[PDB]
């Protein structure tokens, strides 16, 4: 009925390093290729995701047991659930006021449409935003996102993982605190943890229709040359 | 091979 | 004593193909990643080369004999020149009263120590504006500056052509149109082709220092990862 | 190869 303190420490590392990796200010879009409203948002939302996926990987760098990985399998890890994680972590500028992704003035609010303008189509953006109010509805604490993303990241089921028993445990380990830290310390959310685990199902199934929609961007090279070395390195596939 | 990824795990 | 019909076609599709891919109001520059004065110059430069990379292929597509040759051999002069046509269409935005290169206002005016925020030192930008200089005091007609550049492009001496001849005489055409050119229609340049002749081998020993010091930046993962996919294409070595 | 450019190439 009571945390235990290994529990908590693990908590801790894990708000403390989303706040190094993520700014409220979104004081950093400024320095990104400005959004255009052809895919004229391609080039903002590329350096958008660009980075993020920096960000991720500081994330990551500080989940407790993910640096004794090999670096093959934090590379395994992180490039098939990095999508997932950008729309994890995006929940915290995601608004029903306007359903959008609010980091600004208008400049950095983020419609449906505009998302269209950088080359995905209703069938990813559709479920995306169904998937981002539910999520937000959630009204999850801090230590849950956290946690929710790291359990996400830590998934073994992924292409390339060579060492399924060592994740499946750290990420055993991490569900057992978002159990336990839902129970001690959420009043009401006896049923928030099957919740969370849902949305683990439905990243796939919004990962799975990017990658397709990704594909088809990057084979054509007048569209390909509008992302960043990072983006292409990240959603390509090699060893 | 990730060059990038390789750098940026430190 | 008189220019050829065949050689003022060959002029006017050459002018013709500068104003389309040369902007004097440099007006696209504000959907660069902005400049910032760690290598903080280098995204919104990188940005300018890659841009310009894109307008040189626009005029090179419009040299008389460049759509003839081989894909491969268009590969091959594009890679080893582009640099070379930078630095030349550059001069027009070159200034003598600032040193610097204006194309806007203190936002996109390229002091020297701007672009040793980028990567750059002192032995390529020392030779760099000092050769800026000396061709800005030619003061070039459109004519010739255009003729230079298709020139500089179209040298045989440049690793990977295959076509030798087919090249040496295309080079060999449009300097015959630049010698009568100068002697016919510009007054006191009976001297001027020697040294637009030397600006060319000018170009050879910057590209080289420039090439030299760009192996340097991409093979540091963090500073490469700030290019753009078409510059690491046209600047890395592949067939 | 040079999969930009050829596409740039036209
Ligand atoms: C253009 C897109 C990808 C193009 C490529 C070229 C990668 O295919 C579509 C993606 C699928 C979706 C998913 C999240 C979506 C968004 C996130 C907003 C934020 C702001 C802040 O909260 C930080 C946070 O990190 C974050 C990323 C809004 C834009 C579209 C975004 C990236
Ligand atoms: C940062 C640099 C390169 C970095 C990489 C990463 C490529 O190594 C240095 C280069 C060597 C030099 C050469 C020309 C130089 C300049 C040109 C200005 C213009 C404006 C307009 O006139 C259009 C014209 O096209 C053009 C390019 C000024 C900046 C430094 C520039 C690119």
């Amino acid at each position: 009925h009571m945390l235990s303190d290994e529990q908590m420490q693990i908590i801790n590392s894990l708000v403390e390093a989303h706040h190094k990796t993520y700014d409220d200010s979104y004081s950093d879009f400024v320095r990104f290729r400005p959004p255009v409203r052809r895919l004229s948002m391609l080039p903002h939302l590329a350096d958008l995701v660009s980075y993020s996926i920096q960000k991720v990987i500081g994330f990551a760098k500080m989940i407790p047991g993910f640096r004794d990985l090999t670096a093959e399998d934090q590379i395994a890890l992180l490039k098939s659930s990095a999508i997932e994680i950008i729309m994890l972590r995006s929940n915290q500028s995601f608004s029903l006021e306007d359903m959008s992704w609010s980091c600004g003035g208008p400049d950095f609010k983020y419609c449906i449409n505009d998302v269209t303008k950088a080359g995905h189509t209703l069938e990813l953006l559709e479920p995306l935003v169904k998937f981002q109010v539910g999520l937000k509805k959630l009204k999850l604490h801090e230590e849950e996102h956290v946690l929710l993303m790291a359990i996400c990241l830590l998934s073994p089921d992924r292409p390339g993982v060579q060492d399924h028993v060592r994740i499946e445990a750290l990420q055993d380990r991490l569900c057992d605190v978002l159990q336990a830290y839902i129970r001690i310390q959420h009043p009401g959310g006896r049923l928030l943890y099957a919740k969370m685990i849902q949305k683990l199902a439905d990243l796939r199934s919004l990962n799975e229709e990017h990658s397709k929609q990704y594909r088809s961007l990057s084979f054509q090279p007048e569209h390909s040359m509008q992302l960043t070395p990072l983006v292409l390195e990240v959603f390509g596939s090699e060893v | 091979k990730h060059k990038i990824l390789h750098r940026l795990l430190q």
